[PDB]
RNA sequence: CUACGGUGCUGAAGCAACAAAUGCCCUGCUUCCAGGAAAAGCCUCUAAGCAUCAGGUAACAUCAAAUCGUACCCCAAACCG
RNA sequence: GUGAAGGUGUGCUGUGAGGCAUGCUGGAGGUAUCAGAAGUGCGAAUGCUGACAUAAGUAACGAUAAAGCGGGUGAAAAGCCCGCUCGCCGGAAGACCAAGGGUUCCUGUCCAACGUUAAUCGGGGCAGGGUGAGUCGACCCCUAAGGCGAGGCCGAAAGGCGUAGUCGAUGGGAAACAGGUUAAUAUUCCUGUACUUGGUGUUACUGCGAAGGGGGGACGGAGAAGGCUAUGUUGGCCGGGC
RNA sequence: UAAGGUGAUAUGAACCGUUAUAACCGGCGAUUUCCGAAUGGGGAAACCCAGUGUGUUUCGACACACUAUCAUUAACUGAAUCCAUAGGUUAAUGAGGCGAACCGGGGGAACUGAAACAUCUAAGUACCCCGAGGAAAAGAAAUCAACCGAGAUUCCCCCAGUAGCGGCGAGCGAACGGGGAGCAGCCCAGAGCCUGAAUCAGUGUGUGUGUUAGUGGAAGCGUCUGGAAAGGCGCGCGAUACAGGGUGACAGCCCCGUACACAAAAAUGCACAUGCUGUGAGCUCGAUGAGUAGGGCGGGACACGUGGUAUCCUGUCUGAAUAUGGGGGGACCAUCCUCCAAGGCUAAAUACUCCUGACUGACCGAUAGUGAACCAGUACCGUGAGGGAAAGGCGAAAAGAACC
């Protein structure tokens, strides 16, 4: 009866392995004072 | 069939195209009504109509 | 609030369309390079 | 050029009918071949609500392939290969070991 | 004026809705499929001399092929061409 | 383009050479000035962008005869 | 009417005064300087041309007006995110 | 096939990588030996792909405009339908075009998945149905910016530029309104009343005729009124109430 | 060529045929919408709008044909301007577009190496453009050699990582000569005698041979296990065929084939035989390719970076000799050897594979092998150029599970 879909991942990343890792834009952590 | 027209002239083969696709007007309006329990009727009429304006396109040259 | 795509067919037609992509050297180049690729649609057009 | 046809008495050669002779009902195209009373199957028939809403048991025979049946020869009483040899300008399909025509 | 064996190739079917049969009953008006290059003066002419009755004005449309999804792919059924055929006073077919 | 229309001086390329030796490309374009030549034959003046090393070809060989090799070869003039 | 949903037959009055736009008169009027598209449709003038021809003009009569779009969403669950 | 590889146990023995025997699965292939050739051995490379844990049945369930009841249907109703209240928006959270989308429209059906819950419901699935134009829009005629551009001028080549010309609306050119209608279309269908342009059949007096001429088209900002109207408000009238 | 068919997912439904046109396969032919070089003008490909003919017309119209630009040529008529050109028109021809690599030409990097870097390298590579062919280009000595000689180009093996070149660094890297593959030379700058005189082409019958459908093929049975035998055990037969595949497990003998022997209406490739047409022989003589060679300047190519440096090309400026003359032989000169530039054509050996046919593999076996074993350049993503997946296996046969 048409079952057993999939799990249609998101069209942004096209490396479906990290489709569910990282957003792959910026990363922002921002406090980082050495000297 | 085939063979049978290619002694008719071109004016009495012209005729039987006009009755061919009278015909198949016949047919294509009587498989839309829900008759027309014989559904093969329209691929003949349709290879009738073939077969004579092939013979028509010959003997005209 | 106020995305990069903001759609016009008439400004898709003649950007990308048919007779854009025909009209230059380097259009027909990228038309022989998507029938050499094997795309189904060649550019924006229908 | 076939070897096996339409209305042949035929003995199966293979099979859990081996031994058995039926004739031939219908060539079909991918080498399988119905032989009438021989390979007897059991389907399940859905009665669905027109078009034989009989929905028993239905034994129907299935196809056998068609290199697994040989033509009964009767003459020899054997199962029997076939040839083709050409009399009187025509193709004609002739049983080995006595090179009778069919 | 239309050659003939043009005529006999617009009218591809008798279209019947329960909006068609209430044009049929109400305003004597025949909803027919047609040919997709169907003019309004091909389908009068064809009107006239195919089902030998009189009209008045033919009003067409084109009906958009629905896009269906038959078991895994997505197909686009054709798009086909209405017509409103609506005859005078006289009704046959 | 500069091209020269009796001898076919196309402009050709080569180097700059410094004291350095630094190799940079550059182009060494022919001496091409449009420029009106009197034939008796047709009674007309006719200009053609001729080097000047085509000035002494047209004088050497005549005028007459360098237009029969441009007729013959397929220039417009 | 009749499932009283609804469809169906009926259907009286249908005036006046006042206040009214950012809308129309108005592409006006006044005024300013920063001095505020183009071409056709349209009216008009004729040239070559043209002869009670061809056109034009009026009224009257006929026919023709094709072909596509037309559902639905539009401050949005149908558009861009 | 009286059971191969593989998988899974067990036992035995090699100094080790390992080897062998076999019970069960498996249901068709496997290879003593001696040589031969290597995509020849993985735990790591913030390795690559798939699968599955963990946090954790935790956080969250997307505007604090708000819901409560009684019937209905149903296997099941906080959410669907109907009803009565209640709350909220009203220069919008309403109505309508262009763009963009492309059937999401309407009906009957289903409720797996989709819907941040349930669902009988849905913009979900499925199958039908639905878009009707001389007048609305496009097309079309006209051009603006700008594009392309015969010849042309340039340019190693590709090509750049540009004249004639031809495209290009966001502008200019032609004409319909009101009622009624469908479950879904309406200035399109139907009633009523119009109107526009073009092709085609007679009169008198007849000069008509352009890739031309001249009008006109034809145009700013602001400001100020007056004349109205849409619309509203009250009175009157009319129907009904007590 | 046939007893079965009406492509697949895909069942039907309605049928077609049965030995002579059911389908299938091939040759040839017809049809071949619309867009696209797109060519009637336009356009936002798959649409919009015509012009002029020609019909036919119920008078509403309807068909079919033509209508692009450019190049070359011809015809007509044609400015300033008298002649005359330019232009203008109308014909005929031909061209354009796409295509994977190879090929020739025009342009032309940088990262990198040098342990930095600029000369040099990478590399005349990547790329861009132009053009062509089944190959292309080169090609008939202004060549080499060394006092003997060789005898057009191309390719391969040596010579030889030599000689050299070189911030004499990194690196670059020959020839001569030798072994081979394959081996043809010819024209014009020119007039005569002779006078189709072989040639080399195209076209057409004719033959031989492939290609495009095909045809015939040779022989095994009992028996045990098993769901089923192709296996085991027993006993035969074919073999110019024991390549392979399929069949209920592993088949020479069941099937399809294979070895072998054969076949063509028709259309084509190749040779040959040629008939008929185009070029055009052989002999006598003359002729012997000038803004060239060379030079000055600046670059480039040669292994060769201007160095003592030949030779080639040429942007610029000059400028011979004309066979009793000229080039080269690695600066230059004299000898004396060798060749005759400034015109052109030219097969094979060579390079390649989009594509077709077989055939093979110490190649892969679904995370591999193509990105793609599967409706894959797809779904998806991006405005776009572009990127780009995942996803094979029931069984021998659906017998794919009636009924409760």
């Amino acid at each position: 009866h048409c079952y057993e879909c999939s799990s249609d991942c998101p069209n942004l990343q096209p490396y479906f392995s990290r489709c569910f890792s990282t957003p792959v834009w910026i990363s922002q952590a921002q406090g980082i004072r050495a000297g | 069939k085939a063979k049978e027209l290619r002694e008719k002239s071109v004016e009495e083969l012209n005729t039987e195209l006009l009755n061919l696709l009278r015909e198949q007007f016949n047919l294509r309006m009587q498989a839309a009504s829900g008759q027309l329990q014989q559904s093969h009727l329209l691929k003949q009429v349709r290879r009738d109509v073939a077969r004579v304006k092939t013979l028509l396109n010959e003997k005209a040259g | 609030m106020k995305r990069t795509f903001q759609p016009s067919v008439l400004k898709r037609n003649r950007s990308h369309g048919f007779r854009a992509r025909m009209a230059t050297k380097n259009g027909r180049q990228v038309l022989a390079r998507r029938r050499a690729k094997g795309r189904a649609r060649l550019t924006v057009s229908k | 050029a076939a070897k096996i046809r339409r209305d042949d008495e035929v003995i199966v050669l293979t099979g859990k009918d081996k031994g058995k002779r039926g004739k031939v009902k219908n060539v079909l195209s991918s080498g399988k071949v119905i032989v009438e009373g021989i390979n007897l199957v059991k389907k399940h028939q859905k009665p669905v609500p027109a078009l034989n809403q009989p929905g028993g048991i239905v034994e129907k025979e299935a196809a056998i392939q068609v290199s697994n049946v040989a033509i009964f020869n009767a003459a020899t009483g054997k199962a029997d290969r076939v040839g083709f040899r050409f009399e009187d300008g025509k193709k004609v399909r002739f049983f080995k070991s006595n090179s009778e025509t069919i | 004026m239309i050659r003939e064996e043009r005529l006999l190739k617009v009218l591809r079917a008798p279209h019947v809705s329960e909006k068609a049969s209430t044009a049929m009953e109400k305003s004597n008006t025949i909803v027919l499929k047609v040919a997709k290059d169907a003019t309004k003066a091909e389908i009068k002419a064809a009107v006239q001399k195919l089902f030998e009755v009189e009209v008045e004005v033919v009003n067409t449309l084109v009906v958009k092929g629905k896009v269906k999804r038959h078991g895994q792919r997505i197909g686009r059924r054709s798009d086909w061409k209405k017509a409103y055929v609506t005859l005078k006073e006289g009704q046959n077919l | 383009s500069r091209v020269c229309q009796v001898t076919g001086k196309r402009p050709v390329t080569g180097n700059n050479r410094s004291h350095a030796l630094n190799a940079t490309k550059r182009r060494f374009l022919p001496n091409l000035h449009s420029h009106r030549f009197w034939v008796e034959s047709e009674k007309r003046f006719v200009t053609l962008r001729v080097s000047a090393k085509g000035m002494r070809v047209i004088d050497k060989k005549g005028i007459d005869t360098v237009l029969a090799e441009l007729r013959a070869r397929g220039e417009k003039y």
